[PDB]
Formats: C-alpha cells, sequence, structure tokens
RNA sequence: ACGGGGAAUCAGGGUUCGAUUCCGGAGAGGGAGCCUGAGAAACGGCUACCACAUCCAAGGAAGGCAGCAGGCGCGCAAAUUACCCACUCCCGACCCGGGGAGGUAGUGACGAAAAAUAACAAUACAGGACUCUUUCGAGGCCCUGUAAUUGGAAUGAGUCCACUUUAAAUCCUUUAACGAGGAUCCAUUGGAGGGCAAGUCUGGUGCCAGCAGCCGCGGUAAUUCCAGCUCCAAUAGCGUAUAUUAAAGUUGCUGCAGUUAAAAAGCUCGUAGUUGGAUCU
C-alpha cells in the first residue's frame, strides 16, 4: 500500500549511548569464573530459585 | 641439541670432484654465473629465428 | 601431482543435542576440575575413549582364542597400562569398558605438574607449562595436553633455563634490579 | 508464587514461561 | 503381504524403484521439472537488477506491509520478488541496483507470513545489508 | 554420466557423492585426411573445409593456452605475467646440457592439528562452609568475589643483532637487547516465550515499524519489535543460503501400511515369474 513509513521505529527510538564497562575475560579464566559461580561457593539459598538473570 | 650431517674427504681435489656445487660455493671454491633464467630462455628463443653464424650475434 | 599428503583427521565430535542441561553441567565440572580452555578440549578426550571402547567392543565379539583378539587385544591393553590409565593387575579386555574420562584427564601433564607439587593450582600449572618452565627428562614441553607415561612421570622438573630451576632471573626481576 | 502463576496463566500468552518456572520450582536446580 | 522368496530380487527392487516416485522428495529432486522452474537454477544465491520497490501485504491473522523488491535476475532474465529483512533497509536500496539474493529458508516455499516470497536480499551494491544496518559500512556514492 | 581405487553419513541394513594429484579412457575450436617414425590418424607436425581471428604497401603471409603465468568474458563461485633445476625423476651423442614435469616462495578463515588473551600472594568482606561458644562472637582452617584494593614475580605477541635453514632466501626452531596493569597488548558471533541453555528488568513503539525456520509476538502494562543493562551457548571463530546424509519403521530386505485415517482389482479362467507335501544310512 505505502512504502512511506519504513525505518520508523528505529529512527524514532531515543538513541541511548552504550555505557562503558570493563573488559570481560576470555578462555580458560572465563570458564574458571563461571565454574566458580555455579559449583563452588554457590550460595546455599532459596530452594529451586536458581534461575540466574532472575529479575525479581 | 643440534643435529646435522658432515662429510670428511680424503683430499681437497676429491672434495672438488665429488661435491654439490652449492656446498663448494659456501666455502668460496666455486662461483656460479650470475645470469638469470628468464634471460637464458629468451636468448635461446631469439636465436632459433636465425641460421648459422648469426646465432652468435644475437643480443 | 604434488609430493604432499592430504591425510588429516578430526579429534573431536560435537554432541547431537546442543543445549541439554545435565550435559553442560557435567562438562563444566570436568573443565573446572582440570582447567581446560573450552568444551572442545573435553570432547577431544570423549573421542579417544569412544574409539578405544569401540576397538574393545569388537574384540570382545571374536572367539576368545582368535589371533586378532589375542594380538590387538594385547596391544590395546599395553598402551593403557603404559600411559597409566589401566592398572597392571587389570589386564583383561573387559576392564576397558570400565574406563572413564577422568582417568585420561588425570594423565595430562598439567594435572601432573599440579599434583607433583610444582604448581599450586590447576591454573598455575597450565600457565607454567605454556611459558616453558616444565621439562620431561631433558625436553621442555609446551603442551598442556601431554599424556604422561608411567615411566616418564618421575622425570618432571623445572627446565634448567628457567628462573624457577637453574635460574637466570626473569625480565621483570632484572629490570627491578636495574631500577634500584 | 509459581503454583498460583501457573494456575492463573496456563491458558494465556505467558503459559510456557509459567510452565518453565513451575518445573524449575518442582525439579530442584 | 510381500513376496519373500530367495529368487525375488527383481520383483523387490523394481517395485521399490517404482514406488519411490510416489514420494514428494524423490519426485522433486529426480524429475527435472522442479529444477527448470527454480529461477536460481539450483544455485544457492543469485544476482539481479532491482526493478522496483514493492509493498506486499501480510496474510490474514496478522497485519503489516512487508517491504519487498521486484528484481530481474542477471543470468536468465527471470523476475523475482525478494524480501528486504530489517527495518529501514528498504531505505538503503535504490533502483537499478546490483543486488545479491538468497533463498529464504524453506527451500522454495514461502516463509510464514509473507505470501509467495521465496527469496531475500543479502547484498546491495556489493555491500552487505548487515554492514549497512549495524553501521559498519556506507553505500558508495 | 568419463569408469574404477575411493568419499561423506551410518546400531545393523542402507542412502548420496567421486570434474579433482593413483590406474584406465578420451580430446586438443568443429569435422576430415595424412607425412615421418619402433610407436601418432600426433595438433607447442602438416593439408583442406566450417566457424572465428592477425599482419598487409591489397600482391600476399601467418594461427590454435581443455601446458605455466596472465587477461577478457561468464557467473554465487576459484591464487603470482615470481625464483630454481639444489631435491624427485625424465630425455639426449651425455658424470658436464635441458626440463612452467617437478621443487621453492607469494596470495590462501576450503579444510585439518596444536594453542595465548593472564597467574600468584597479602589485605578487606555486616562473604560462605568448617572447630568452640546455648547464641553473640572467637580462628593463619578451607574456598569465593562485580574490591579501576595493594604487591612485585612469570611470560609471550611484537621490535629486532647474530646463527641455523636454503640453490639463494623466507618461515619455524636457537639465542642477544628491548617489550605488560584498565597488563586500552580491549574477542567475537548469535540469542534470552516454547521447541532450546539463558530476564512477564527498564525506556521507545502502538496490528504501525518490524520479529518470527514452526507455533506465534505486536491493536497504550510487548517475557517475542527497537535500544540500555544483565544473563546464556560455542569460542578465533560464529551466523545465513543451497546440495546431501542421519533423524525417516515418512520407501520399510532387515522393517511400514490398505474396515472407518491415503489405500483390495466386478467376477472367474489363465502364460511367464515367484513358491511348492512325506520318503532312500
Amino acid at each position: 500500500g505505502s512504502l512511506a513509513r519504513a525505518g520508523k521505529v528505529r529512527g524514532q527510538t531515543p538513541k541511548v549511548a552504550k555505557q562503558e564497562k570493563k573488559k570481560k575475560k576470555t578462555g580458560r579464566a572465563k570458564r574458571r569464573m563461571q565454574y566458580n559461580r555455579r559449583f563452588v561457593n554457590v550460595v546455599p539459598t532459596f530452594g529451586k530459585k536458581k534461575g540466574p538473570n532472575a529479575n525479581s | 641439541k643440534t643435529t646435522g650431517f658432515g662429510m670428511i674427504y680424503d683430499s681437497l681435489d676429491y672434495a672438488k670432484k665429488n661435491e654439490p656445487k652449492h656446498r663448494l660455493a659456501r666455502h668460496g671454491l666455486y662461483e656460479k654465473k650470475k645470469t638469470s633464467r628468464k634471460q637464458r630462455k629468451e636468448r635461446k628463443n631469439r636465436m632459433k629465428k636465425v641460421r648459422g653464424t648469426a646465432k652468435a650475434n644475437v643480443g | 601431482p604434488v609430493a604432499r599428503s592430504w591425510v588429516c583427521r578430526k579429534t573431536y565430535v560435537t554432541p547431537r543435542r546442543p543445549f541439554e542441561k545435565s550435559r553442560l553441567d557435567q562438562e563444566l565440572k570436568l573443565i573446572g576440575e582440570y582447567g581446560l580452555r573450552n568444551k572442545r578440549e573435553v570432547w577431544r578426550v570423549k573421542f579417544t575413549l569412544a574409539k578405544i571402547r569401540k576397538a574393545a567392543r569388537e574384540l570382545l565379539t571374536l572367539d576368545e582364542k582368535d589371533p586378532r583378539r589375542l594380538f590387538e587385544g594385547n596391544a590395546l591393553l599395553r598402551r593403557l597400562v603404559r600411559i597409566g590409565v589401566l592398572d597392571e593387575g587389570k589386564m583383561k579386555l573387559d576392564y576397558i569398558l570400565g574406563l572413564k574420562i577422568e582417568d585420561f584427564l588425570e594423565r595430562r601433564l598439567q594435572t601432573q605438574v599440579f599434583k607433583l607439587g610444582l604448581a599450586k593450582s590447576i591454573h598455575h600449572a597450565r600457565v607454567l607449562i605454556r611459558q616453558r618452565h616444565i621439562r620431561v627428562r631433558k625436553q621442555v614441553v609446551n603442551i598442556p595436553s601431554f599424556i604422561v607415561r608411567l615411566d616418564s612421570q618421575k622425570h618432571i622438573d623445572f627446565s634448567l633455563r628457567s628462573p624457577y630451576g637453574g635460574g637466570r632471573p626473569g625480565r621483570v626481576k632484572r629490570k627491578n634490579a636495574k631500577k634500584g | 508464587d509459581p503454583y498460583e502463576d501457573f494456575q492463573e496463566n496456563w491458558n494465556t500468552k505467558h503459559s510456557s514461561g509459567v510452565t518453565r518456572e513451575l518445573m524449575r520450582e518442582l525439579n530442584g536446580g | 503381504g510381500k513376496c519373500r522368496g530367495l529368487r525375488t530380487a527383481r520383483k523387490l527392487r523394481s517395485h521399490r524403484r517404482d514406488q519411490k516416485w510416489h514420494d514428494k522428495q524423490y519426485k522433486k529432486a529426480h524429475l527435472g521439472t522442479a529444477l527448470k522452474a527454480n529461477p536460481f537454477g539450483g544455485a544457492s544465491h543469485a544476482k539481479g537488477i532491482v526493478l522496483e520497490k514493492v509493498g506486499v501485504e501480510a496474510k490474514q491473522p496478522n497485519s503489516a506491509i512487508r517491504k519487498c523488491v521486484r528484481v530481474q535476475l542477471i543470468k536468465n532474465g527471470k523476475k523475482i520478488t525478494a524480501f528486504v529483512p530489517n527495518d529501514g533497509c528498504l531505505n538503503f536500496i535504490e533502483e537499478n541496483d546490483e543486488v545479491l539474493v538468497a533463498g529464504f529458508g524453506r527451500k522454495g516455499h514461502a516463509v510464514g507470513d509473507i505470501p509467495g516470497v521465496r527469496f531475500k536480499v543479502v547484498k546491495v551494491a556489493n555491500v552487505s545489508l548487515l554492514a549497512l544496518y549495524k553501521g559498519k559500512k556506507e553505500r558508495p556514492r
């Protein structure tokens, strides 16, 4: 019908800048930190709630 | 450690006879001529176009 | 016509189910216990045992006095005993089916450096091997996945040209000595 | 509450999410 | 039931190779009419000249206008409507442009909502659409 | 559709690929005819015709990259107009000459193998677990961190003498000297409703823009679009398209089905085919 509205929402969206953050980790040390975060000093916590990226 | 190969000849003239020339050139006992290989091939093909004693007068 | 050889072979196999919980957890546990770089290092050792078990599954179907079962059944046992994964007294062909991944992962040079007291974690040992601090009898080894044999195990040391061994001190100690 | 969420939303758009949250609550983890 | 005897090998294999033609996947890939109707001619990608931008209307249980492109192929002169994926990617496309067209995923069938469109755009003016969309490259002048 | 040796996939049975370095065949633009020779119907030999095409003083003369490079075209789709006979072999009258066969470099994320992007110690935690304390709270007891907390220790990537390598070189290996703290010497590609690991957090949009292989999401509270933040998977790799194999017991020999889901011939005869009762030490 009409090609006039195209790129509408991507152009209408307020361009928020990417905030800076530190370097992540790579390789053996990244696998090390995600092994620690899951199998040693995992928090003894609420039952069955281990649903990480749990936003409430 | 390092591992190579060596040969020990009887005389020096036996060494000059029974050696690859690239190893004689590594001691300065042989000098290869300094023309390239594209020059020799084009000079060989330029003098096939020419009969008898004018072959030596080909540049 | 070139004078080359195009024989090559893959060392690992990807699993059929890409996102299967309780496979990811088990492989991450195996990484963390041994300090591997990625999941392909785990799948590489799953692949060698799966070939060893396939080789022993077919010898167990032949006749018990067959010459191939007696000959290749004894070479296959000798190699597992030699690299320390089997026991000496367990040299029947049926104990190959009772081998596990961790029995092979124990025999990496990285875990042997950690378990012989040369390092103080499984991550200090990989980084010790990779920057040329460990040797095996005369020969500096760079490779963390070096499968140590049972007779070449007590000849693991600190590689005489290293600061932890014979000891010309390193680039950092030398500069700090020059500074003050 | 995953039980109440499941019993309210099992027919709606969010049925698979509340099913997954109920199964997470039930089977440990 | 089926014949089972020791000398039935000719009856068994001539029946299987005649009942193999009643399968849709065998008839498609062993007859030759479906390959002569495929505008790519069996290729994975192709190249054409953009003739016009075209808005195609979505099928009934949802509603939008999908931003397609009518493109005439270079190698055989067949015409094709092809879908331009992300938003504001029809803005990147002029007319009479070199364009690179792939399949759309279901091997000759129309992917879900867009009616009768088997193809999608990958490059425009020898720049990929993903490089233009994420702002890695610009259209040449 | 060049054929095999073979390749991928695979419980077992299978299915698909093999132009391609080994062997065999064929053909040097299209057909045809020959000379020489032990051997050719030879094309880096000749003679015609057909199609193209070059030089010309217009009379004439010359041609054949499906060899190595290279160019144009075609296309989704593919590298240097490089060095050398040192190696492997071949040819010649020949220990000596020649070899775009072949070797060596270049380009090379087709693909395959190894393998960095940090390690450790000391502090601090209204961390955690472990020994005592009813509990508070006590420990060099052991681990963790999203501490740009403190600390010097270890290294390669690089820069770069020299040797070694090689025909000569390069690369690798070996060694000088320099080379790390936000070790800014910065890891990416795809995702986050389900299938399928991982956020009904936040703002924008308002059946629009778009997403979505499929089911679906979007109509003013969007778990699905566009972004931020966080998290997930594989990792120097990871998406997409197409061919193909498994999944497919959805081609069924192993091993399917035919009342109602797709399906058994109107009936009997009847050739080939297929299958055929006991019985001989």
